[PDB]
């Protein structure tokens, strides 16, 4: 939950340099970003996900 | 015909043995002929996510160059 | 050693042959490969027949266009095939048909174009219809498109002809068509074929399904779903075009308690 | 061997490196994900790992009991110009939001339903009256079997119709039952039609709903209230909760991502739209 | 070896004495505390003592069970022109003086949570009126997920939220719950803030009271009163004893001087004057 | 999968042994999977109240001059 | 007397500076905005718990007539393996006039007491920017 | 064997991680690579700190651009870190410290433009100042540019102001700043990042000195000098400009002598 206590940090992507490009070259490219756990990574205490709701 | 197996206590003080040693176990009864009676045994096991995360008609070695 | 580099494959089943040369080293659904009914898990008693090289072979539907305006495209396995040499005619002959697969996702561009196709192979894929009145009402001559196959659309239209309804599927692909997010969707056995790297995905997909061997003219297994993640762009053009095109290629398939011939109202 | 309640494997040290070795560098392409572990892009310590999945394993995700439907029924007074109430559900988990959430990641599922019952009641009218400790009969009736015309009538004899008796104020009521699938797993999702239609047929005679399978999987349970027409109105509701015991599920689906709309996959407008507002630059 | 129940060191037998030996004298400055016996200053028997603190052992010191809290609930008629009343309690044994003193001798404790609910019930007005015995319904809310809004609304459907259905008038209800803590040990006393203030943000965004640590350690108790509206309002009270069983502490505090105000060590003016009158040269 | 362990009688009349001779003991059987379940054992130790007393970066004899 | 706990970090963090124990309690009453400090009172060693009981805690008596120092060594205690720093505090030092100071028939004496303290076996995890709290 | 072709590396000093693909297999300074000072060849008598991780870790500093009429820029590492984390803060704090380097210069362009950028590290790199009058009067505030940086420049401009004179080096280009040919230059550690080629360069230095340790506020060791050998050039365009970006990394770095915080007059 967003806890203030238990803050998770701050993760950023900058250019390093630029992506740079030859003529005749679409200027505009697109990333995709992808997440997922580690072979460490576990939960526990089981609850109900806010995610979805039946209204009445 | 007890069924008598190994909880996983957190080594907790005066629990029956933890750090001053000790093990701690529960007795267990299947009562009712109908095996889907029986209590959820939790004891489940775990496989390797592998079949998920690591599948391909070939094998993947991480230090090595991913597109080869 | 020597190039036989992840790059190059060269598929064979059947008398037909695949040979792509930037080729993603390919998946293999569950790591479960395709294979023939085992004793031990069969289930109907009478003797099963396997067109083997007969229907095992790469079959190639229609091909798609691929623009920028385009949304995706979804196809039902089990039928997309249903015409395609015998594997078409066995199909129908038989009330029970268990069928492994091997969808080859062929689609190449040029160093200069760009843009990211999600090849996404999910099991019992029931896409939802478009009327907000009643739900599943789906006609069946509507929900199975065959060779060639339905496409996802922008956002939701809810069908409103009711003194009769136009009963189609209306697959949102934010939600990958069942209701359910395209970023989350990289769940199911798939390839994302980047256009800066490979140039075709392929993933072996082994017969699934609650039962031993089911039907087919009924029951669909596996459908594929290819949407654009990253949008297609290539010199400041109006707008540029790249044919994305599928080869599928049944595998281990055997089919049970032939019959007359099945005649579905497809029209 | 590697049980729910192990161990994480323990974090090992790693210095400095120079490598040829690319662990960082991916391809999403192969659709494979690095397993890399902390251990790659950083220095790590020797961590000794307590932390077990014993939780999140398959079995204990669905181990809570949740409540598949709740079920009105009335008793009242003889001289009543109304038929008397009996409640009849459709077995089938189907009916709220969530546990049809929780079984619906999985494409397949094999689970043992452990059925218990939280009977309630009050007395309906303003009148002030007494009622005798009321006898609750929740008759299981198995697909097919006749369903219950009138509170009292002959299907209630139930001769062959695993039923349960429950009296009012009392340890509430639990029935365990084993896979009764006709298949080999329940399909959380079935894509195709129960009739294929036929062109030497009418477009009617062969036609059918998409993703229905079978008229009725599970089953339907008919509730009574046992007892005779009372002058003091009584209404009570019986609530059913399911809990998946001995269970096993199959293909990975991505979650519900808007609002459920009937028994089938389908989705309403307006509800399409799910996520929340962020700016792409804003902590 | 030595544990609990053994019996305090024998009193050894002495005589006189004139050594250079000198045990009466310390010297507090060393913060020592002269293990003098009373063997020592006076010449001793030699006493085979059987008593044992087998009784004062920090277990048997937390034996009992203490009322963490009282939670009012009750069930109007349909007709109530107010919403049905469902008391919702944050799980913090903070809310009364006794376990919180106990608790608070140590600095910092793990223990397993035994949670009892002893539920009464009576009919709130003058009329005169009948209620079939009542069902209640303990729901758990683990930290973060969603409060209850109405009395009879989604949130309950609790399809994952450790609940308990009490009936009215039986044994009393208890649910153990093991050491449920983000930490190694439930702080009992937290110095330091939950959120530091930032120069580059104003003084509001990034502030925070002292001592608060987790917004929900413990989490939330939802209880309803799971019948319908009937014509006769009767009120109810969950009185919950928690009783903390396999525990252990740490850093030995000492003992609240002066009545507790608030969630924080704090104090109230007034409140501040704890000790008694007697002369300095009266018995 | 029983615990016998023995109470601490002291020593009363006809409550199976005492100033005639003979012990004490009392069943145990952990019934639930979840060690946080089980009852407080009650079988707790004692350590030595020097940590807290006697803490000194050296040793301290009793018969000695304390601030030597 | 109005909020429990409301006292301002700026104001709850003197460094090296350091607080100091008063003789009897003051309510803060300026409310438009409040003065956010620490009143400790002395004989409830500032948590309202009293200080003839307080020596349960490790300590040194430095009594003038014999020893001029107090030496004591503290290992990191906290209910965390490892913690922040920024943010929450472990040990917290409280020097309190047991006897009172007196000299010779002289209207008021004053002697300097100085502490000089050395963190022992340290480290630190997850390197980041530098911060920089409002400490004014 | 595998793809372990020498253009890919994954630098990984301290916290940080670098993963280059057009890398030109690495330069290791004089073979010796950095470490620490063992105590046989060992001075100062109190116990060296050593920030290890802390330090060890790469800072990139801040970005160049990189024209047509761009005349190549130089760096004075010792000092060109102060700032960056701990490695700033312990820099300070000791009177004594001895540190080695990784230097990683990053610049990477398109199959289309064209250059060759030499980066030279070079020991003691004393640049020359620009007054005819006096020799060597080169300010400190001036001669330590830090994080920034200093730029070769075109051809020698001698300062005139004398009331009070500009203080600064006036390095020209062809002479290596320090009044020696560039052609000749390539005698000291170095590589040259040749766009068509590898698109950078990765020199590990290990530190050197005519002493045990030494001083850093004070005395530089290495420096780091990159110039334009090929002129950057794009398509019949008025001017082109990619930016060259260096990312520095202190090894096997300790310091001795605790005291209280220098804060030299960098203004």
């Amino acid at each position: 939950i967003d806890d203030s206590f238990t803050e998770g940090g701050y993760i950023s992507v900058f250019y390093q340099t630029r992506i740079v490009v030859p003529l005749s070259t679409p200027r505009e490219m697109d990333i995709l970003g992808f997440v997922s756990a580690c072979n460490d990574f576990s939960v526990r205490l089981l609850r109900d996900t806010t995610h979805i709701e039946q209204k009445a | 015909g007890a069924q008598v197996s190994s909880q996983k206590v957190g080594a907790h003080e005066n629990s029956n043995r933890a750090y001053g040693g000790s093990t701690i176990n529960y007795t267990t009864i299947n009562y009712y002929r109908d095996s889907a009676s029986n209590a959820a045994s939790k004891q489940d096991f775990s496989q390797d996510p592998s079949k998920f995360t690591e599948p391909i008609k070939d094998v993947l070695i991480k230090t090595a160059p991913m597109l080869n | 050693a020597c190039g036989y580099s992840d790059r190059v494959l060269q598929l064979t089943l059947g008398n037909s042959t695949i040979t792509t040369q930037e080729a993603a080293n390919s998946v293999v659904a569950y790591g479960r490969w395709p294979e023939y009914l085992r004793d031990s898990e069969a289930n109907p008693v009478d003797q099963p027949t396997e067109p083997d090289v007969a229907a095992c072979r790469f079959y190639t539907l229609d091909t798609v266009s691929w623009t920028k305006e385009s949304r995706g495209w979804w196809w039902k396995l089990p039928d997309a095939l249903r015409d395609m040499g015998l594997f078409g005619q066995n199909m129908y002959y038989h009330y029970l048909g268990r069928s492994g697969y091997t969808v080859h996702v062929q689609c190449n561009a040029s160093k200069f174009h760009q843009g990211a196709l999600g090849v996404f192979a999910v099991p019992e894929m029931c896409l939802a219809g478009d009327s907000n009145t009643t739900t599943m009402h789906t006609s069946y001559q509507n929900a199975n498109p065959g060779e060639k196959g339905g496409t996802f659309t922008g956002t939701f239209t809810p069908d409103n002809n009711q003194t009769s309804p136009a009963r189609r599927f209306c697959p949102v692909d934010y939600l990958l068509g069942n209701g359910t997010l395209l970023g989350n969707a990289f769940v199911f056995p798939h390839q994302i074929i980047n256009l800066r790297t490979n140039n075709c995905a392929t993933l072996v997909l082994p017969y699934v399904n609650s039962l031993s061997i089911d039907s087919m003219v009924k029951h669909n297994n596996w459908g594929i779903a290819i949407l654009p993640l990253a949008p297609l762009n290539f010199a400041s053009e109006s707008s540029p075009e790249i044919p994305i095109t599928l080869t599928i290629a049944p595998m281990c398939c055997e089919f049970n308690g032939l019959r007359n011939i099945t005649l579905p109202r497809l029209q | 061997a590697a049980t729910s309640r192990d161990a994480l494997p323990n974090t090992e040290a790693s210095g400095p490196t120079h490598s040829k070795e690319i662990p960082a560098l991916t391809a999403v392409e192969t659709g494979a994900t690095n397993p890399l572990v902390p251990s790659d892009t950083v220095q790590t310590r020797h961590v000794v790992q307590h932390r077990s999945r014993s939780e999140s394993s398959i079995e204990s995700f669905f181990a809570r009991g949740a409540c598949v439907t709740i079920m009105t029924v009335d008793n009242p007074a003889s001289t009543t110009n109304k038929d008397k109430l009996f409640a009849v559900w459709k077995i089938t988990y189907k009916d709220t939001v969530q546990l049809r959430r929780k079984l619906e990641f999985f494409t397949y599922s094999r689970f043992d339903m452990e059925l218990t019952f939280v009977v309630t009641a009050n007395f309906t009218e303003t009148n002030n009256g007494h009622a005798l400790n009321q006898v609750y009969q929740i008759m299981y009736v198995p697909p097919g079997a006749p369903v219950p015309e009138k509170w009292d009538d002959y299907t209630w004899q139930t001769s062959s119709n695993p039923s349960i008796f429950y009296t009012y104020g009392t340890a509430p009521a639990r029935i365990s039952v084993p896979y009764v699938g006709i298949s080999n797993a329940y399909s959380h999702f079935y894509d195709g039609f129960s009739k294929v239609p036929l062109k030497d047929q009418s477009a009617a005679l062969g036609d059918s709903l998409y993703g229905a399978a079978s008229l009725n999987d599970f089953g339907i349970l008919a509730v009574r209230v046992v007892n005779d027409h009372n002058p003091t109105k009584v209404t009570s509701k019986i609530r059913v909760y399911l809990k998946p015991k001995h269970i096993r599920v199959w293909c990975p689906r991505p979650p519900r991502a808007v609002a459920y709309y009937g028994p089938g996959v389908d989705y309403k407008d307006g509800t399409l739209t799910p996520l929340s507002t962020k700016d792409l630059t804003t902590y």
